[PDB]
Order: structure tokens, then C-alpha cells, then sequence
């Protein structure tokens, strides 16, 4: 349906609906700005994962009210509104993962735009993942190779305080954790993550200190909960 | 608690 | 799409979408229960009210930040994008009207549903009012006239202290200084349904004196704004 | 600021 707005409108339309609080309504304008076909620059797509982010953060915090009464419950519309609530989340899942396979991961040659994709890859499968039952191996999978690839490229080409690669292995952390049952691997990546950026810090500007410092935190505040 | 992941 | 879902299990999945925080999928299942054409109970009118003035209200929002935005700039995007808000916004009032209109007042006898019901219309043609212009007086006349109505029956058949009575009394209060450039009316209406209530709250349970007094500060406070 | 209607 967006197909007739150009380009740089349905980005100035993202920006609009993102003071407004309209995430819906920027994610689709963001899914019409990547079927135009062209890359995305920077700030694309953080507009891009900022709209997603919050969409299905709203379904995911939904499906976990849903699933707790369900699972204290044991009529059907409990299971049923649950279902209705998940299918829409796998859905968006969807969605995402098919924007970025088609075909915003191949045409990013850059580590800075392939590092992003891949890690979004990984984010939206792990959503799944939250999701699925048994199916649920193949889905974990799947997140885990899309993970590891943006951590191999991201090692090789961004430095330790590149808020991208601490975002990645914050993720990925949470990830060990939470889905792949491997508290060890996450508590492991978050500690070397923290310690490898904390020793890079002496070559940032006040500025990027301030980027990297406040997701450092996040990765401090998950090692406190893990241990 | 649930563990924290990359904030906006 | 509601037609095929039980009455019961329509009011049930409201409830759900109540705790998920999903309040479109709650005001769709509240009006599916509406047409089924039976009235409804105390509950259920709170649950119909709470889920659109929760779609009402982001919507709200969302078109006072864009038409900040627009009043500002004064290319066609952020006009464009505030009519599309606005728009949406009109279509949820005209749902809403359409659901009191065929067929919730004119089947509403008592005292409590009817004013309820005929508050509900105030409320929603004031948010009309609120993105009108120019029509904004056949609107205006419309909120009015519900709200009029509304405060004879209540003032015939209510206490002073029963939080529908209130919770009328404070609209048409915020209709007078919002949207009416009656300023004064706002205040006296404001200063005389507090100092009634006041005078009435010795007859109340502690429960109810919660409810009445809860209502009461926020006369209180728009007096304090107003003066 | 703006005048505050009834909550829910
Ligand atoms: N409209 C939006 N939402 C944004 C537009 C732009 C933008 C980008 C380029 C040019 C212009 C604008 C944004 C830039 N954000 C980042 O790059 C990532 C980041 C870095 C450090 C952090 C952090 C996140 O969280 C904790 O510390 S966000
Ligand atoms: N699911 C929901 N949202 C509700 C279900 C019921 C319910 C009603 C009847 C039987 C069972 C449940 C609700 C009852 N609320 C009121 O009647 C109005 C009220 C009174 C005093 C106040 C106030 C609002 O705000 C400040 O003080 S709300
Ligand atoms: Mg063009
Ligand atoms: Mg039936």
C-alpha cells in the first residue's frame, strides 16, 4: 500500500510517527522505504529496528500476560487469545526476517550495514524461538548462525566499543541465556564483552564514551541478575 | 527477572 | 468479524485484552458483544469505555504531536500524516456514536445506563470537536446537547456523590473550557459538583467515599489549573 | 497545560 509514496516521504513519515508513538504506522512506512530497493543508510535503519522493535515488543509483552494465565488455568479462549496474539507476532517475525531476506542482507557489503542486518536476523528469530515448542530447535538454529556470523564480522572489522557489536553480543548473551539454555556461554560472552570494550574506552570522544558506556551497562546489569 | 536485551 | 464469537467469550477476551494492554483487540471484542443486541451490564459498559478511550486516547495524542509539528512548520508530509490520524481518530467516534445510537441509549431505561450511555456520547463528539473546523459548531451543539441530557437525569435520579454524576459533571466541565470558550461555566459547574459532593460524602462507605473523593481531585485540580 | 477529563 505504499508502493505509490516516494521514498523520502514514507522516511519523513517514520520520523513523524515515531514522535507521535504511531509504531505501527512506522513500520509500515519503513517496510515501504526497503521495497523501494535501495539500501538503507544509517539512520534508516535504526528508524527500520526502532519500528519493529516496539511493535513486537507490545505483542511479546501481551503473549507473556496471556501465556502466565494460561499456564495457571491448567473454557478455550484464554488458549485462544494466546494463539491469535502469537500468530500475529510470528507474523511481524515474518515480515522482518523477509525484508531482510529479500534483500537488505545480500546487498550489504559494508560490516557496519551486514553486522546490523544479521544481528536483526538473529533478534527476529530468537523472538520465534520464545514462541515455538519442540519446530523450536530449527528456529534457534537459525538465530544462533545468523548470531554468530555478525559476530564474526563484527570481531574482525569494529572495534570493542562499536555500540552495534555491544549491542550483538548483549543480544547474543540473552540469547545463551534465555533461549539455548547455556547460562555459562552467556555469562562468559557478556564478561569478555565488558572487559574487551572497557580497555578500548581511552580511544573514544566524550560523545561515543557516552554511546558505548550506557550499553556496557545493560551487560553489567545482566551479569549482576545471572550471578 | 528477565534479562535484559539492547535498548533503543 | 465478531458475528460468529459467543457473547460470553467476546466479554471474556475483552477482559484478557484488558491485562495484555491491547486495547484494539479489547474494543473490537466489546463491540461485538454490543451487537449482539443485548444490553449491557455495569461491567461491561466499563469495559466498553476503558478500551475506547484507550484507542481514542493514543490516537489523541498522536494528532495533538502532529499538529504541533504542523502548526510550526506554517512539503505536504505532515499535513498529509495529520489527516491520516485525524481521520482514523473520526472513524473510532463515529464507531463509537454508531454503537450508542443503534442501539445502547434508546434501550437504556435506568438511571445509571442511561446517563452512562448519553455521557459516553458527549465525550466522544467532544473529541470530534477537538480536530473540527469551522461543522465544529453542529459538533459542538451535538457534545452539548448529550451532555445536557446526561446532567438533568443525573441531577433527577443520582446522588451527588455517584462517580457517573462526577465523572459527568468533570467532562462538560473540560467541554465548557475546551472546547466551548466557556470558561466560566467550566468553573462554576466545577465548583458547584464538588461542593455538593462534598456535602454528601457523610453518607458513603469507605469504599465509596474512595470513589467519590478520587473524582473529586481532579475537579479540584482543573479548578486549581483554571484559577 | 491541558485540563484533565475523567480516568479511568
Ligand atoms: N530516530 C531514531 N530513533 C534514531 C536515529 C539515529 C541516527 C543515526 C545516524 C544519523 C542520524 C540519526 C539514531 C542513532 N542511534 C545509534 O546509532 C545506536 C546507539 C548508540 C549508542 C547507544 C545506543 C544506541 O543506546 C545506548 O547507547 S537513533
Ligand atoms: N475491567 C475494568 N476496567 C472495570 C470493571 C469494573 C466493574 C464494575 C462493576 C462490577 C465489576 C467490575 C470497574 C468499576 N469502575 C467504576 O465503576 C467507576 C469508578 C468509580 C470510582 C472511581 C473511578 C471509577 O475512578 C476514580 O474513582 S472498572
Ligand atoms: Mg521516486
Ligand atoms: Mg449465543
Amino acid at each position: 500500500a505504499m508502493g505509490s509514496m516516494e521514498r523520502a516521504s514514507l522516511i519523513q513519515k517514520a520520523k513523524l510517527a515515531e514522535q507521535a508513538e504511531r509504531y505501527e504506522d512506522m513500520a509500515a512506512f519503513m517496510k515501504g522505504a526497503v521495497e523501494k530497493g535501495e539500501e538503507l543508510s544509517c539512520e534508516e535503519r535504526n528508524l527500520l529496528s526502532v519500528a519493529y522493535k516496539n511493535v513486537v515488543g507490545g505483542q511479546r509483552a501481551a503473549w507473556r500476560v496471556l501465556s502466565s494465565i494460561e499456564q495457571k488455568s491448567n473454557g478455550p479462549e484464554v488458549r485462544e487469545y494466546r494463539e491469535k496474539v502469537e500468530t500475529e507476532l510470528q507474523g511481524v517475525c515474518d515480515t522482518v526476517l523477509g525484508l531482510l531476506d529479500s534483500h537488505l542482507i545480500k546487498e550489504a557489503g559494508d560490516a557496519e550495514s551486514r553486522v546490523f542486518y544479521l544481528k536483526m536476523k538473529g533478534d527476529y528469530y530468537r523472538y520465534l524461538a520464545e514462541v515455538a515448542t519442540g519446530d523450536k530447535k530449527r528456529i534457534i538454529d537459525s538465530a544462533r548462525s545468523a548470531y554468530q556470523e555478525a559476530m564474526d564480522i563484527s570481531k574482525k572489522e569494529m572495534p570493542p566499543t562499536n555500540p552495534i557489536r555491544l549491542g550483538l553480543a548483549l543480544n547474543f548473551s540473552v540469547f545463551h541465556y534465555e533461549i539455548a539454555n547455556s547460562p555459562e556461554e552467556a555469562i562468559s560472552l557478556a564478561k569478555t564483552t565488558f572487559d574487551e570494550a572497557m580497555a578500548d574506552l581511552h580511544t573514544l570522544s566524550e560523545d561515543s564514551y557516552k554511546d558505548s558506556t550506557l550499553i556496557m551497562q545493560l551487560l553489567r546489569d545482566n551479569l549482576t541478575l545471572w550471578t | 527477572v528477565r534479562s535484559l536485551s539492547e535498548r533503543l
